């Protein structure tokens, strides 16, 4: 036993007592590659997404903060219920909501555009594809905006960009 | 501008919560001899909001006109690295963690270019310059050991407001020289008051039970609570007490992973949740947040004698994930250890 | 006249005397016997025999025309932006009479030190004058040679030398030099060789010059290795979970002034070839790598080596 | 004549018989000297064991005083040793003969483990091409800092540490030529904890005679440092004897009155731990915990928590040691 | 007449103003008289005056006109490599002592190297300084200052002679901050300043910087106990008692509530580890439980030093101390 109850006579010893107060003595003497490609492509998509953000809103949150909180619920903001009626027959509240939605699209620099399909029809989609960054394959589907609504949003974005150009012309 | 950008406070007095700390930081920066600040707390507490209020009190109304600067730095391996910084005429915010392992160079070269460069104007601009080194908890230790000598050789020229979430990842050599400013997260009543003030600023009417559910389902994160409140506003404008709040697809995926471990504990379900976790990882959510959400949804199902061991395992696997390089293997190890523990718990 | 060292004395002259990677050696011997060699870049660890193979191939292809059909450059030359334009290109345009199947040979040894602009300028000179001249380059790290230079040549990769290929040439040198030898000295000198022929030959020269007889203590005294018999005993004590005897070996090695990096490299090399259970070997290698990360990050002392020994003893009692 | 010099320079082994420990390497290099076949050498080992003394003794023996400047090219780390020096004075030294007397020359590169890698890869052709004209003595501290080609090009000599069984008469000669009274206990103190080499024992004696004038164990430990085994026995007696609060307050009293490091309290406690006959499982646990505390202290931790962890590692084992009986 | 950083104004200008360090004050005054100055080893606790005493000794020896030509103070605020101590210290040690004091004061015939904060040096960095110290000892002098003596290797501690630095009692340091705030025309009660010098744990410079930044925080008004806990990030003791009550309860729901509270209170996890350790060593827990809690605090501090998440490490530490506190319940 390395621990001695009796103290050593000739050899040096170091004492040891426990909490009870009892004395003792010692002796001193292909899924991974494709997933990595997908993650790299999505990181490049995130960098191109945050590169287009205006500097006034870029400092307010990190890319992690914008990705976790302000993308999917932002995607819920950007797709409200919109009736297929022209802008001349819209109400004042609908015009204000349209102006606010176009302003929030301009703040994040998101613009709809036309894309081609092999089936023979045209589709509308955002220039940064943020729908891959939010929706999951197992999630239940949601009704997207119609062709007329997305085309109206795109043309209102274009005329609002020209409105901002002429605003910068008249203030300067 | 969403509901997390159109409704942010301007000055320190305009905060809806932590008003006595706002008064303390107002008196701190009024004299002009303020030390290096280290702001910390949880995510969504109001840290960056209070840093912008501090910069709004320090300088004029010219701190909000931010610009983006792209700087190409040279590594010791002679490989050029682009870093994106936010700049102004009054301060400078750098996120060196985007440079990864080269962040020390951003400490050793970029910081000097803001510290050995004197201010061009001494009347409108004050005697010092503020450097917001954002997410310094994710910085390398060599960068922080190169940070102490830059912040103390040029005390009279540059100030550092280091923003982080964990000061424990910041070395105590930094924390000794700098003032620790703590930003607590708002309480449930504070989040309900913020949501009610936002809705009354938008002409809305928000039932108290729905505001309480929005506050409870955001884990005391005000940004996520405001964004899901706007999601509830868009989804159904007549606000009901039992309104389905749009839970995020990341959280729904973690819920389905938890219910998949509950329903069947087999290696093909392990491969399926590996696919779900890969889908989350390719969506670039950081794996610490994925581990936090997995544990938060996971312990709601486990028994009272099972919560602590799963929490300790989660902490160990998060530590090993931060120590290593690849996160999928450590997340798979966490899910495999949890399903082995559940199998042992349900089989006896 | 002075005696050359055995590294340069026993350099092979023919391709049949070159050992290691015998498929590439046979291909080069076929190209030397027949002719019409393509552009060749040889990459691998140093001491493999890239320069020797290039020299033997060039000698066997040329013969008497080595002073006119061969242009040899090394890292001691410039090989800058002017040498490629005004020395390589004029030799590519130089009319040299040669037999059929034989081309002019431009040896560019150690192409890692050559600049990127020189490699960009070399491309058109290699492509246009490939009917008359050929290019044979030797490099250690193949990433420094750019992609267009890599694509224009048949790139050969040489592996590390095994023990039998080293031992055959060592027995050849021993029989040519009449060196009295044993088996333990040979296995110790190929343990200290670690796949390097030149280091093995220099260690053999050191053993023959210092003592003249080949046993394990002689080579471990003149090559001053950390003596992997004691490291083997230390790993065996960590298998038996005896921290006292393993620490006595560690204190004996530490009293002699050995660095932590060298003793942990020797402990990794001994643990690689150890004889135990496979998963126990995996856990030991993982723990040794975990401690080697601590050593390579900067902190090293007797305390962390004692912790390595104690964790190796703990892994035995963790089933 | 008396000279105002340090005793590590005042008593220097000018000749090959004055060096003590490495008898076999000295005999081999004397055999190389006598028949003139001196090869390229690389000398390494623990610092302060007589490598620079050996190469300077060989240089002053093979080359005389009137011709030492034309034979020995000595460059150290204070001198710039870039590739311009490799292509300049070293290359022109190796490629030329001697003006005065015919013979081969010597190049010494002191502290050349911090050499630039381009210089190391450029010196290989200088060594091999001019091996008849000159030989190269590369002296370093670690073998890993040089390329394996330079390791193979020069014969390797590891100057080992001076053993306690042989380094006593050098101390006796120095203390006889200095006329200082010395005891056997002071001899044991100079032979045990003086880094295992005769590069500091002379400096220990010189600083002890500078500070006090008499060399005993009491006046050295109050002048050197490296706190006494009574103090370490007390700082471990608090951990293994008293309760956690009193032990923690007394050890932090010692560290906030004396000024002891926790890192070298760990080092000396670690050395003490193998002296103390702990049980094997208990010592395995203590070694794992102590190496964990050292690795924690190698990064940005709080030192007070690590001191409490060092106490707690023993507190765990207090009951175990007592109940083992 | 600008407000100076108030750790700089009350520094001792001479060696006579240094308190409680009687042996080294006598040795330094004998060196001022003209005696032989040995190589110094200043070792002791932080805040007791290792810096200002030798700086006032240099001010008395050389004055303002010869401070920049003879005195070299090295600290961790600049890069200290192997080549740095090979080149700069050895070249400055080989410089010639020239220039005399114009006010009639005698000048010592050597330079001074004040090596302050000498724990950041490695073994080879201190191994390089040895021949610099001894061969240039006629031209320069060395004063190795550390708060930790044995981190200097046995050679370089043997090349110099020690002088132990005595700590400060609580009553002597109370008065220092007392007068500082009195002169600054600022107000602080007795309980606040007593808890301040208790929290600082003997580091008088840390206490003075706490006083200055708390004066900045209050802006001229009363510095209360809550701002004293705020200025060091000190968690209130009832919140730590909140942890020790939620862990005595044995319920993981309240434990997660208080851990999410502390995370949502934004408290530093390292400071939480420090305060929990101080509370656990000032209490009456058994040795097995206290050892397990402190070892887990060290492991948690390692994981948080390597970058683990604050919430997960906090809930793991609080879960195992809940297990320890409810083990005997
Ligand atoms: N495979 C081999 N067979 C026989 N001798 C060899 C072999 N490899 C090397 N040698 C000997 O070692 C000497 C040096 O080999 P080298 O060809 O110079 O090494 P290397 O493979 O060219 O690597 P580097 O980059 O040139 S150092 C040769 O001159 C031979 O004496
Ligand atoms: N064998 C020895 N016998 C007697 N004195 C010795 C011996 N070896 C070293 N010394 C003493 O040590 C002093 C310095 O030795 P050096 O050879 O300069 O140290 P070193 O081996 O060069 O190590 P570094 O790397 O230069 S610190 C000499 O001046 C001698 O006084
Ligand atoms: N002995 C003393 N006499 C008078 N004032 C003192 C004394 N010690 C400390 N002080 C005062 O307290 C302050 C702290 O002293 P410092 O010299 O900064 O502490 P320190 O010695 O540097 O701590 P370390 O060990 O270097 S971290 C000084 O600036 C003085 O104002
Ligand atoms: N005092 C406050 N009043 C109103 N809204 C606030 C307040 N503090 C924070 N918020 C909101 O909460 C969110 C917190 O995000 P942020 O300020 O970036 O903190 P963090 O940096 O911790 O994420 C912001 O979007 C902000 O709009
Ligand atoms: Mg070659
Ligand atoms: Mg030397
Ligand atoms: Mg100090």
């Amino acid at each position: 036993n390395p621990v001695l109850r009796r103290p050593p006579i000739l050899e040096d010893y170091v004492h040891v007592t426990s909490t009870e107060g009892v004395r003792a003595y010692l002796v001193l003497r292909s899924s991974q590659q494709e997933a990595q490609n997908r993650m790299s492509q999505m990181r490049n998509l995130i960098q191109t997404l945050v590169s287009g953000i205006a500097p006034a809103t870029r400092s307010r949150a990190t890319p992690q903060a914008l990705l976790l909180d302000a993308l999917c619920l932002l995607l819920d903001i950007l797709a409200p219920k919109l009736r297929p009626v022209s802008t001349q027959l819209y109400s004042t509240r609908e015009k204000q909501q349209l102006a606010s939605l176009v302003g929030t699209m301009l703040a994040y620099s998101l613009t709809y555009r036309q894309e081609r399909t092999p089936d023979g029809q045209y589709i509308y989609r955002l220039e940064p594809n943020v729908e891959e960054l939010c929706r999951f394959p197992e999630l239940p589907a949601r009704k997207p905006l119609t062709y007329q609504t997305k085309q109206l949003i795109a043309r209102e974005i274009e005329v609002e960009k020209m409105r901002r150009a002429e605003a910068s012309a008249r203030v300067e | 501008s969403l509901w997390v950008d159109k409704y942010r406070p301007c000055s320190l007095g305009r905060l809806d919560y932590h008003k006595e700390q706002a008064a303390q930081l107002r008196n701190l920066v009024q004299c002009g001899d303020f030390p290096h600040l280290l702001v910390y707390g949880p995510s969504g507490a109001g840290k960056k909001t209070r840093i912008m209020c501090i910069l709004r009190e320090l300088y004029g109304v010219g701190v909000e006109k931010l610009r983006i600067e792209h700087q190409t730095i040279t590594t010791p391996s002679k490989k050029k690295i682009e870093i994106s910084t936010i700049a102004s005429n009054y301060h400078l915010e750098v996120n060196p963690s985007d440079a990864g392992n080269s962040d020390r160079v951003v400490i050793q070269e970029m910081l000097k270019t803001v510290a050995q460069s004197q201010q061009l104007e001494t009347n409108s601009q004050r005697d010092f310059k503020v450097v917001l080194l954002t997410e310094v908890d994710k910085l390398t230790k060599d960068a922080q050991h190169a940070l102490r000598r830059t912040m103390e050789k040029y005390m009279s020229t540059c100030r550092l407001i280091l923003c982080c979430n964990s000061t424990s990842k910041v070395i105590p050599p930094i924390r000794s020289r700098c003032l620790a400013v703590r930003v607590p997260a708002p309480s449930i009543e504070d989040i309900c008051h913020v949501l009610s003030t936002v809705c009354k600023k938008e002409g809305l009417n928000l039932p108290s039970q729905l505001a309480h559910r929005l506050a409870e389902k955001s884990c005391r994160n005000l940004r996520k609570a405001l964004l899901m409140c706007e999601a509830c506003r868009v989804q159904q404008y007549p606000f009901t007490a039992d309104q389905e709040i749009p839970e995020t697809d990341w959280e729904v995926y973690l819920r389905e992973t938890a219910n998949a471990i509950v329903s069947q504990q087999t290696p093909q379900r392990l491969l399926e949740v590996r696919g779900r976790l890969y889908e989350l990882l390719t969506h670039c959510i950081p794996p610490e947040i994925i581990m936090k959400g997995l544990l938060s949804e996971l312990l709601h199902n486990c028994d009272g004698q099972l919560k602590g061991e799963v929490a300790q395992m989660a902490a160990y696997y998060e530590h090993r994930l931060q120590l290593g390089s690849k996160a999928i293997y450590h997340l798979e190890a966490f899910v495999a250890k949890f399903m082995a523990l559940y199998k042992k718990f349900m089989e006896d | 006249h002075y005696e050359l060292p055995w590294v340069e004395k026993y350099r092979p002259v023919k391709l049949n005397e070159i050992v290691g990677n015998e498929d590439t050696v046979s291909r080069l011997e076929v190209f030397a016997r027949e002719g019409n060699v393509p552009n060749i870049i040889i990459a691998g660890p140093p001491g493999t025999g890239k320069t020797t193979s290039i020299l033997c191939l060039a000698r066997a292809l040329l013969g008497p025309a080595l002073k006119d059909a061969m242009l040899e450059l090394n890292a001691s030359n410039d090989r800058g932006i002017d040498v490629v334009r005004n020395k390589i290109k004029m030799f590519a345009q130089q009319k040299v009479t040669l037999p059929k199947g034989r081309h002019k040979i431009i040896i560019l040894d150690e192409a890692d030190s050559m600049t990127d602009g020189a490699q960009q300028a070399l491309r058109r000179t290699m492509e246009i004058y490939s009917k008359t001249t050929r290019f044979a380059l030797a490099c250690n790290a193949s990433d420094k040679i750019i992609e267009p230079i890599q694509s224009r040549c048949a790139v050969l990769r040489y592996t590390k030398l095994t023990d039998a290929q080293i031992l055959t040439r060592l027995m050849n040198v021993i029989e040519k030099e009449r060196v009295p030898y044993t088996d333990d000295g040979l296995e110790a000198i190929i343990f200290t060789a670690q796949g390097d022929m030149r280091q093995a030959l220099n260690n053999l020269q050191s053993t023959f010059s210092g003592f003249g007889f080949i046993n394990s203590e002689n080579v471990f005294k003149v090559c001053d290795e950390p003596h992997p018999l004691l490291v083997k005993e230390m790993i065996q004590h960590c298998v038996n979970a005896n921290i006292d005897e393993a620490y006595k070996i560690l204190a004996h090695l530490w009293h002699l002034g050995y660095s932590p990096e060298d003793i942990i490299g020797n402990i990794f090399r001994v643990c690689k070839t150890f004889q135990m259970a496979e998963y126990l070997k995996l856990e030991f290698i993982k723990e040794i790598g975990y401690t080697h990360m601590k050593i390579a990050e900067g902190v090293n002392s007797l305390l962390q080596m004692a912790g390595l020994l104690a964790r190796l003893c703990q892994k035995t009692m963790a089933p | 004549k008396i000279r105002n010099l340090p005793w590590v320079e005042k008593y220097r082994p000018q000749t090959l018989n004055d060096l003590i420990s490495h008898q076999d390497i000295l005999s081999t290099i004397q055999k190389f000297i006598n028949e003139d076949r001196l090869p390229h050498l690389l000398l390494y080992g623990p610092p302060g064991t007589g490598k620079t003394s050996t190469i300077l003794a060989c240089a002053k023996q093979l080359y005389k005083d009137k011709e030492f400047g034309s034979m020995v090219l000595e460059l150290n780390a204070s001198d710039d040793r870039g590739i311009d020096i490799i292509r300049g004075p070293i290359l022109s030294f190796a490629s030329t003969r001697t003006i005065f007397k015919k013979g081969f020359k010597l190049v010494i590169l002191d502290e050349a483990d911090a050499m630039t890698q381009d210089a190391q890869n450029a010196l290989r052709r200088v060594i091999e091409k001019f091996t008849e004209n000159t030989r190269f003595c590369l002296i370093c501290n670690y073998l890993s800092k040089i390329i394996p080609a330079l390791q193979s090009r020069c014969t390797r000599f590891r100057f080992g540490p001076l053993t306690p069984e042989l380094m006593v008469p050098r101390l006796e000669h120095v203390v006889e030529e200095e006329k200082v009274d010395i005891s056997e206990d002071g001899m044991k103190a100079l032979v045990t904890l003086s880094s295992g080499d005769m590069r500091r024992a002379l400096n220990i004696l010189q600083s002890t005679n500078m500070a006090f004038g008499k060399v005993t164990e009491e006046t050295v430990y109050t002048c050197t440092g490296h706190p006494l085994k009574s103090d370490i026995a007390n700082i471990l007696d608090w951990m293994l004897n008293q309760d956690f609060t009193t032990a923690y307050r007394n050890i932090t009293e010692l560290k906030t009155l004396k000024g002891l490091a926790l890192h070298d309290i760990l080092t000396e406690i670690h050395l003490f731990v193998h002296r103390v006959d702990f049980p094997s499982s208990v010592r395995i646990h203590l070694l794992t915990k102590m190496a964990d505390i050292e690795y924690r202290l190698s990064v940005g931790t709080n030192e007070k928590i690590q001191l409490s962890s060092l106490i707690a590692a023993f507190q765990v084992t207090r009951d175990l040691i007592v109940a083992e009986a | 007449a600008k407000p100076v950083p108030w750790v700089e104004k009350y520094r001792p200008k001479c060696v006579d103003e240094v308190a409680f360090q009687e042996e080294v004050v006598a040795v330094l005054k004998k060196s001022l008289e003209g005696a032989d100055l040995p190589n110094l080893l200043f070792y002791g606790p932080p805040g007791t005056g290792k810096t200002s005493t030798i700086l006032a000794a240099a001010r008395e020896l050389f004055g303002p006109e010869l401070f920049r030509l003879r005195v070299l103070e090295l600290n961790a605020s600049d890069e200290r490599g192997i080549q740095v101590v090979r080149e700069k210290v050895k070249n400055f040690a080989q410089l010639t002592v020239s220039g005399s004091r114009s006010d009639g004061k005698p000048c010592p015939p050597f330079k001074i190297v004040i090596l302050d904060e000498a724990d950041s040096m490695t073994s080879a960095a201190q191994a390089a300084l040895r021949r610099t110290m001894e061969k240039e000892s006629k031209t320069t002098r060395f004063c190795l200052i550390c708060n930790y003596v044995s981190r200097i290797i046995e050679p370089l501690t043997s090349r110099c002679s020690k002088f132990r630095f005595k700590p400060l009692s609580d009553k002597i340091q109370q008065q220092r901050l007392l007068d500082i705030a009195k002169k600054e025309n600022v107000k602080i009660s007795d309980e606040g300043i007593a808890y301040l010098v208790k929290v600082s744990e003997g580091d008088l410079r840390k206490a003075i910087t706490f006083l200055q930044s708390a004066t900045r925080l209050t802006g001229g008004k009363e510095i209360t106990e809550k701002v004293i806990t705020d200025i060091a990030g000190v968690i209130p003791a009832e919140k730590i008692d909140g942890v020790f009550a939620a862990c005595q309860s044995g319920s993981f729901d309240k434990l997660e509530a208080v851990v999410k509270d502390l995370i949502d209170e934004g408290h530093a996890a390292t400071q939480l580890v420090n305060q929990l350790h101080d509370v656990v060593v000032e209490n009456n827990l058994s040795d097995k439980q206290k050892s397990i809690i402190t070892e887990k605090l060290a492991e948690v501090d390692k994981c948080l030093a390597d970058g683990a998440d604050e919430h997960l490490q906090l809930i793991s530490l609080c879960a195992t101390v809940m297990q320890q506190l409810s083990q005997n319940c």
